[PDB]
RNA sequence: GGCCCGGAUAGCUCAGUCGGUAGAGCAUCAGACUUUUAAUCUGAGGGUCCAGGGUUCAAGUCCCUGUUCGGGCGCC
RNA sequence: GGCCCGGAUAGCUCAGUCGGUAGAGCAUCAGACUUAAUCUGAGGGUCCAGGGUUCAAGUCCCUGUUCGGGCGCC
């Protein structure tokens, strides 16, 4: 399962293969179907099931490929993006800033496509819980099956609701919560309403910076402390060895060295990231 | 749930924080302060405090020049320095992760906390996991995984020197429930071990006899070769650390080194894409920027970058025959 | 002043460039289309401009939703075929009139965010109105066109990072300076602006010339030179120690390089140049050991290396060495924004592949 | 002089000197003045007077000194801070974006210390022209003299006004602008007014996101165009060679190796840097 | 007589003229060891960088005064 | 025939189960070397088109054009 390893591959899991590159893909698994790659052709029925994660299974002319056992952080990279996500990355900082834990109960909005779901669930195995809203038929629909395919459904409920006006359909139980959503500041009452009495943490995603501006206007008007807009910003490295050759002076110390320079010439934004406190007082 | 004495706890001005425990009549010091412990037994987490004479209380002139907002600044600075209140947190991997990094980053390799929670991440750390660890950090990167673990799953801690440091891991506060998947493992034994080849003076060989005891038993555990993930972050070099601890680890599980500099990584990653049995290598960083929001008062304040060090991570694959 | 035959000018259509002279009947391409510059000389620069047939025009310069809670992804949403689209271009339609229309057919045009709206109709106008403005090249423009279309041929040298260049080296009016790069011309190019002819520059080329296609696209006057030199790299170590020394068409430039050598070998033998900048494919560290020698006492110099590594090394080299000082390795992000009211937020944190910078000053040595 | 170079100390220059790591200072050629350092003591008489710039200079008690030229961006680093400045860093990407060359005509507001005032007289000396405002009394009586001890003077002119209230003190002679001010969109019409008919860029210094949003918003209304929104960060890398010690296997590779570390583990925000044009339309 | 310059953070005391100040020693504590009122070896705990105000829309590249230490010229 | 995969950018054509899909070759052009041949170097890039969607973050699918692979009668 996605919540605890499993040495061999059994029918109905969901399995990554690493095609090669960066490049991966996801596949769910079934008795006599099939997958077309790059490399070669793999028979769900042979070439697949009984055979642990990571093996190099032979397939087509010659091909093989690698298999992975999933993640959360596996299955943001290939999940179908019905919506836009947030990368392993944004995800790595809030589930620490809001110190979650096995146990822990959290209020997720939007579900989106699940990208943020999967990897709180992990980690909130096996005695957490989740109440995700989502104010979408289909995508709240298409969640929970995937929750289902996955066989994580004892860990999580999808609400299909408004989270600026039904809350989070719970009441001082929440422990941390989540927002994701284009008006986030209509939805710190019911934040509150949803997080223990007890207390809690916050944490609020918004691309844009006034969407920040009223959003943290809006949390100190309910009494929300320890306010900190943070930003993560990732950067990956293409090793690769090189060698600069020496200036023609007439002449006849320019050794060669290896380097990491960046993929993308330059970083994208994911968006601002707002975490706040909630205190007895 | 309730503050009680012998319980791990950390301390908070503003931004600062301080970690002790609580020990009756146990003076302490904190920003230039001093004070006594006694008198915040019973109250519950998150309570204030101001300095008193002796112990802590639990309660509940050209000025109109500045502007709006630079005079509410100007107080603000004027009325904390003199007026400072003292606020009581119970323990978590966030707030550690801050304060180590801002007060004793030297112990850490100025691992910043967001460097941090990526390995959290990028290691796939949670209930029901055998992991490996190699730290220096004062045991700070031991709580975090326990943190995340909750008594589920099991660690295999190894060390150099006399004995394994944990005394970030004691400030988390963690029960006796935890220690039972907790081992430990002398490093200088490890090529004895991948070979096969590996084996009040009463005080002394009572201790003695059951740590080497309990060495025995990571010995068999490593000798398995089937962990969930390995991660590694210390003040050595990290080629050869890998080169020697990965052998101990499972097909299809994750692993992540850090170090506070680049250059060992990109040997690390070479000696890796020769050797064999790995995929999806991603040599990373991470730049942090917090910010300062006020309305028509909104700016960038820091950009915390280069001092968080580099990430070598990826997962396992088997070997080809 | 105004825009005349055969000048040097810039393209731009949203954020992308290229640099083209205006020729009598010269058939040119950008971002897949085709022009003819003659119908755009007249006016002033600045000017923007709409594409026909060939001939270059020139034009001038509500019901809302909220929520996407009920936005499903059909792709009936739109009601007119892939074909009847090209009917309507191929029909010769304006185009303000094309997107008008999608707008119309669009059932859920009216039911999207007045922020989706604006945006939608933002992705629109970008492919139909084609607005192409036409702009006098700058170091500005030129070094941002680069970047973004031939980075490969700059050694990726980031805009940001030239600006830095330019202002480290003291660039200015009545300077000797001396350079070394591989950067189309590019960087002599900025610096003779910023020297607008007044003073000298020494250029060293590897192979056999100095590269200067880059610095044709400034369109520079004859008069900046009269105060330009070039010398080749390979005589660099000869001319240390003093050991240096249609068959008329190659008299000529044989004898033209020969009689623009000994000049510029003889401003290099004075060693009182006033600054030293290098930007190159070549190692950095030989490149400096030597030319720094050509340098008078305090005076700038400044080297760009798309690599961190190498100038470790020149930054110890030069502790051996000597007689330098302020030794600073740098690197500039560079974060640009987009500003629109309640959307406001960074677009992209250009880092790393900007290159990297060596700067200080030179001193006597110790005798 | 600052605007051209000179191989000799003279009286009346203003010299700089390098007391080793980062720390210089900014110090005026008198002739009978002493200047005590930390190496020991300098007289001007005989130690500077008649000797090249960048000369070993011994300070009575065996230690010595080096002396600079003085360029815009050492007296940055030495200047008198009367208000907070702008940097190298920030000038020198402001000077490009400008198109500022040798006889370019140029308007600033405010002055302040005049940290970018002399990095704009370098470029577009010595035909060019600056047009700058201060309306405080003493700042702008203090740049008046150290552009007159400079000998600068001929490219600069200052005027004691409100530029939001009384425009530049010129109109359409000046290629370019520039702005360092609370309240940037004041003056954004007597921009428009004093750049040339034929068009020039506009540049505004402003860390207050809010302030930026009015500005564009009133740059775009008064007919600007080509906006955008740059800000730069510095990093400066310590050299530092390091040998990370290898780990006790029993074992009875390990290559040590060069590196820059940043020197700043956290770098501060200057602020945001906003750009325009101005075309007839 | 004055004047000028440069430093204060661990319980104490120190870290240079490559832009070398989060680095360390004394003490302390724990293992290891043997020489046991204990030494030695190896490690660990301990860091927000003095006070008090001002200028600057904004200072994490800044000024003035005080406490304290050091350096250097000389009655100006 | 159907189904499932994987790519189109320089005038043309390529880019690897981690040694660059911003990297190159051809052709072209220029120097260098001579008997139009032969070496070196340079100019040349915004990613095949159209539509619908994600937050107001390019992030994803569909359709169409074209090149090629694979399963083998659904
Ligand atoms: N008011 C509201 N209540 C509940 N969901 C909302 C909402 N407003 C927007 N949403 C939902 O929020 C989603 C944001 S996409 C978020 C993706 C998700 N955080 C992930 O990475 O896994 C959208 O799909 C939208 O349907
Ligand atoms: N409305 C206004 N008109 C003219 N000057 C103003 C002004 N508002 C503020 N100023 C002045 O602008 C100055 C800003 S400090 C600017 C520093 C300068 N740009 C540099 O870096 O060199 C202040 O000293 C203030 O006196
Ligand atoms: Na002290
Ligand atoms: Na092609």
């Amino acid at each position: 399962s996605f919540v605890a390893y499993e040495e061999l591959i059994k029918e109905g899991d969901t399995a990554i293969l690493s095609l090669g590159h960066g490049a991966m893909v996801a596949v769910r698994v079934q008795r006599g179907a099939q997958t077309q790659t790059r490399h070669g052709v793999l028979r769900h029925s042979v070439d697949l099931i009984g055979r642990p994660f990571g093996s190099k299974v032979t397939c087509g002319r010659g091909g093989w490929v690698y298999v992975l056992h999933p993640t959360p952080e596996l299955w943001t990279l290939n999940l179908p993006h019905r919506t836009q996500i947030l990368y392993s990355t944004d995800i790595a900082l809030i589930t620490m800033m809001l110190e979650l834990r096995p146990g822990s109960v959290v209020c997720e909005s939007g579900t989106g496509s699940g990208s943020v779901s999967h990897a709180i669930i992990r980690t909130i195995a096996p005695t957490g819980h989740l109440h995700t809203v989502e104010f979408h038929q289909q995508r709240a629909e298409k969640a929970r099956e995937e929750f289902q395919e996955h066989r994580v459904g004892r860990w999580v409920t999808v609400r299909t609701q408004d989270v600026c006006r039904s809350g989070f359909g719970v009441s001082h139980v929440a422990d941390a919560v989540f927002l994701d959503i284009p008006s986030p500041w209509e939805a710190v009452g019911h934040a509150w309403d949803a997080l223990k009495v007890e207390g809690g943490r916050f944490c609020s995603f918004s691309p844009c910076i006034e969407q920040v501006q009223r959003t943290c206007q809006a949390l100190a008007a309910r009494g929300f402390s320890e306010l900190s807009t943070l930003e993560v910003l990732p950067q990956v490295y293409n090793v690769r060895t090189v060698s600069l050759p020496p200036p023609d002076l007439g002449t006849g110390d320019t050794s060669p060295f290896r380097s990491g320079t960046p993929m993308k010439e330059a970083v994208g934004h994911t968006g601002y990231l707002t975490f706040a406190t909630k205190t007895p007082g | 749930h309730r503050i009680r004495d012998g319980d791990f706890v950390v301390l908070k001005r503003e931004d600062v924080f301080k970690a002790v425990q609580v020990q009756r009549r146990k003076k302490v010091t904190f920003e230039k302060q001093w004070f006594y412990l006694d008198n915040v037994i019973g109250h519950s987490y998150g309570t204030a405090f101001e300095v008193t004479s002796g112990g802590s209380l639990q309660p509940k002139t050209t000025f109109r020049d500045k502007t709006e907002f630079a005079q509410d600044k100007y107080i603000k600075k004027k009325k904390k320095k003199y007026e400072a209140i003292i606020t009581v947190v119970k323990p978590s991997t966030r707030i550690l992760s801050i304060m180590y990094y801002a007060r004793e980053p030297g112990k850490i390799n100025h691992m910043r906390y967001d460097t941090l929670a990526q390995m959290l991440t990028l290691g796939n750390i949670r209930a029901g996991n055998k992991m490996i660890v190699m730290e220096t950090c004062a045991g700070l990167v031991l709580g975090a995984m326990m943190e995340r673990m909750g008594g589920f799953g099991s660690i295999i801690q190894l060390y150099p020197g006399g004995g394994p440091v944990r005394a970030a891991t004691a400030c988390f506060g963690f029960p006796k429930s935890f220690l039972s998947g907790l081992y430990e493992f002398p490093l200088n034994k490890v090529d004895s071990l991948l070979h096969g080849t590996f084996s009040y003076i009463q005080e002394k060989q009572r201790r003695q006899e059951e740590q080497r005891k309990r060495h025995l038993e990571a010995a068999a555990l490593l000798s398995e070769r089937n962990a969930d993930g390995l991660i590694v972050a210390s003040r050595f070099h990290p080629t050869p650390l890998l080169l020697s601890l990965l052998d101990f680890v499972a097909p299809s599980r994750p692993f992540v080194v850090y170090c506070q500099y680049k250059e060992p990584l990109l040997e690390c990653y070479t000696k890796l894409r020769e050797r064999g049995g790995v995929i999806n290598l991603r040599l990373s960083e991470t730049w942090l920027r917090n910010y300062q929001v006020l309305p028509d008062r909104s700016h960038p304040k820091l950009l915390m970058s280069g001092g968080g060090g580099y990430l070598l991570s990826g997962f396992t694959v088997a070997m080809d025959n």
